[PDB]
């Protein structure tokens, strides 16, 4: 995102921008949780291809 | 619980008890074969048009 006005409200912006599509989904990674060769298998990693 | 459990096994953490696998197997083998003599009747026949 540009910058909007001043830093001060500036949170309060993007809290209510993004009060829809963060609670939509996940980001995209989870690999964090992931141990190794869980991201080689074809499962659980759609992000793998 | 199937959900509360499933985070455990995915992440890697022992949630206390255990298991057992139990697998089914097939193989290919070779046999030998030994009767005494005249272990069987086996009658022949007629043919049928």
């Amino acid at each position: 995102a540009a910058p909007a006005g001043p830093g001060a409200d500036m949170q309060q912006r993007f809290l209510n921008a993004w009060r829809q599509r963060l609670a939509h989904g996940r980001v995209r990674w989870v690999a964090e949780c992931q141990m190794t060769a869980e991201q080689f298998m074809q499962p659980d990693n759609a992000n793998l291809a | 619980s199937p959900v509360a459990l499933y985070h455990q096994l995915k992440t890697g953490l022992h949630p206390g008890f255990g298991f057992t696998v139990v697998r089914q197997d097939r193989f290919v083998t070779e046999n030998v074969l030994f009767s005494e003599r005249a272990s069987e009747a086996y009658f022949l026949g007629q043919l049928q048009v």
